[PDB]
RNA sequence: AGUGGAGCCUGCGGCUUAAUUUGACUCAACACGGGAAACCUCACCCGGCCCGGACACGGACAGGAUUGACAGAUUGAUAGC
RNA sequence: UGUCCUACGCCGGCAGGCGCGGGUAACCCGUUGAACCCCAUUCGUGAUGGGGAUCGGGGAUUGCAAUUAUUCCCC
């Protein structure tokens, strides 16, 4: 049957907002002396699940959770 | 006490959600010990596409595998097949919540695939869908042999074999047991004298264009059997020929 | 300038209670029943463009879909644009105007003017 | 895996409830 | 008894409009779409965020690919989109 | 007809508010206390006190929102 002529026009989408790549985010979390004694920088959690395992993204004035969004001063 | 008509209130804010933020009760019910008790108070036979898109979002998002299998054979499954008896087509909101399902995969296939197979009242429009959006999603290789297994150890329905030649068409290297067992069901099929559809022969076809690197000689001569003597006009030559120009190994 | 025997002055230095008399039915009424947040919202924006600008200049403008505001005298001296549907219109908030909603200063049809009649 | 297979954090998320539910409509501040 | 003359209201054409959403044109076109539409009920208009398939190829990812997110600053929207 | 239909009292010029009861209904609204009509008062053949449109002010409900008058009341 008759066909269409597929109008192309061209419209740049290449330009996506994407977040920012954080590169090796584990070495701030410990300070090791040159013994070898390991110094926490971050706040453990005392949460019912998460604990032992998760640090607290540390803001201006408190800390904050990143499993169970627990909130201090 | 107070925490009744808070989450009546919820319930009231779901029936009518179509954008924004949800309250935070709403957001920390998988963290809560007496789960289904609330959800029930929430009311989830009510709910908007949006709001269960949502839920579907959080339950995927928090873990515990077990949960999120719960929420999808209980509340998520049947929205789908109620939504697809009635508007013979899926909802986008539905459809992306069936997509974060798929986010989970291990709940996905024991609470939603599985259980609609077995059902035995699966429709071919449900198959389609549900194929197309197991298609979409990359499945991991141990989830789709143990499904695969799974549906082709199954009593036979004509929308298994949509699921089937959708999961042969992901291309990932399969188990022998898998492929054993695949080939024990299509030799299942040798005597019956039911007419089978050309999706049965295209499942079959399928198995042949990707695993006939895989085949034993036996097994080989049995599928040759197997389309002697339930034949097609059109797809059995083309299952000859290319079972007659496979090398082993 | 004075508004029901009252000056703009004693209109600022007023509590808001006694707004509640010096109105018409229907705005005591929608301030009685309490302002949404977008009406807060948009009274922030508002206050925070009158206090950052220069004494001699007029503030800038705040640019709103907001039809349904009631003047109060707190923006007198405000530079706003109304949006009626297509386009903003940009006013001056006069005082002899606080008894008026913003939506009416931005008409949302054309006066008709009719053309030569087609066949019928 | 497959075929075997077959507070005070409450309250106070409910008083931030309550706090946003009040913040709707404001009607006292000037 | 009226209608057609008058004021108002409603329907259809026409005229305006960015839009004034829509099938039917002497009975079966004409308060039919239960249609008395301020949000939905809307089919219309003006703007603004979002993403929109499998397969093949080439990258990155376990020196995290990606998911989830409390508070505050933004745009017309409590946009961790 | 009715779980929004309203009985009663109070505050009210009037739209309406307040405290209370009944009715999931031959029970309570409701002996449904209807209007025309009837009997008395004023008007007295003219844009009239007929006719009420269109406007100017206030007030109160409905509803997230009544500005392009939602509705109702009073000059
Ligand atoms: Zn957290």
């Amino acid at each position: 049957a008759k066909k269409r002529k597929k109008k192309s026009y061209t419209t740049p989408k290449k330009n996506k907002h994407k977040r920012k790549k954080v590169k090796l985010a584990v070495l701030k979390y410990y300070k090791v002396d040159e013994n070898g004694k390991i110094s926490r920088l971050r706040r453990e959690c005392p949460s019912d699940e998460c604990g032992a395992g998760v640090f607290m993204a540390s803001h201006f004035d408190r800390h904050y959770c990143g499993k169970c969004c627990l909130t201090y001063c | 006490p107070r925490v009744l008509e808070v989450y009546r209130g919820v319930r009231e804010v779901l029936s009518k959600y179509r954008s924004g933020k949800l309250p935070k009760a709403f957001k920390i019910i998988p963290a809560l010990s007496n789960w289904e008790q609330i959800l029930y108070v929430t009311e989830p036979e009510a709910w908007t596409a949006a709001a269960m898109y949502q839920a579907t979002r959080i339950f995927a998002s928090n873990l515990k595998e077990r949960m999120a299998q719960r929420f999808y054979n209980l509340v998520l499954l049947p929205r789908v097949r109620d939504d697809v008896a009635e508007y013979k087509r899926l909802n986008f909101h539905l459809y992306m919540a069936l997509k974060k399902a798929l986010f989970k995969p291990g709940a996905w296939f024991k609470g939603i695939l599985i259980p609609l197979c077995e059902s035995g009242t699966c429709t071919l429009r449900e198959a389609i869908i549900v194929g197309s959006i197991i298609t979409k999603c990359s499945i991991p290789v141990l989830h789709s042999s143990a499904a695969m297994l799974k549906i082709a150890e199954m009593e036979y329905s004509g929308a298994n074999s949509i699921f089937l030649r959708l999961l042969l068409d992901k291309k990932y290297a399969l188990p022998y047991r898998v492929l054993d067992a695949l080939v024990f069901h299509f030799l299942g099929f040798r005597t019956e004298k039911r007419e089978l559809p050309v999706l049965w022969h295209q499942c079959l076809l399928t198995l042949v264009q990707r695993y006939k690197a895989d085949l034993a000689t036996d097994q080989k001569e049995a599928l040759l059997e197997l389309l002697r003597l339930q034949p097609h006009p059109q797809l059995s030559p083309e299952i000859r020929r290319e079972l007659q120009s496979a090398v082993p190994r | 300038f004075t508004y029901r025997g009252v000056d703009l002055d004693q209109l600022l230095d007023m509590s808001y209670e006694q707004l509640m008399q010096l109105y018409s039915a229907r705005q005591r009424r929608r301030l009685n029943r309490g302002l949404r947040r977008k009406q807060h919202s948009l009274l922030k924006r508002l206050r925070k463009a009158k206090k950052e600008a220069p004494p001699m200049e007029k503030p800038e403008v705040v640019k709103t879909h907001l039809r349904d505001m009631i003047i109060l005298p707190e923006m007198v001296g405000s530079m706003v644009g109304v949006y009626n549907g297509k386009t903003f219109n940009q006013v001056e908030i006069k005082p002899e105007m606080i008894g008026h909603y913003l939506g009416e200063f931005s008409i949302t049809y054309k006066p008709v003017k009719h053309g030569r009649p087609g066949i019928g | 895996k497959f075929y075997e297979q077959y507070s005070n954090r409450l309250q106070e998320v409910l008083n931030d409830y309550y706090k946003e539910k009040a913040e709707n409509c404001v009607k006292l501040n000037t």
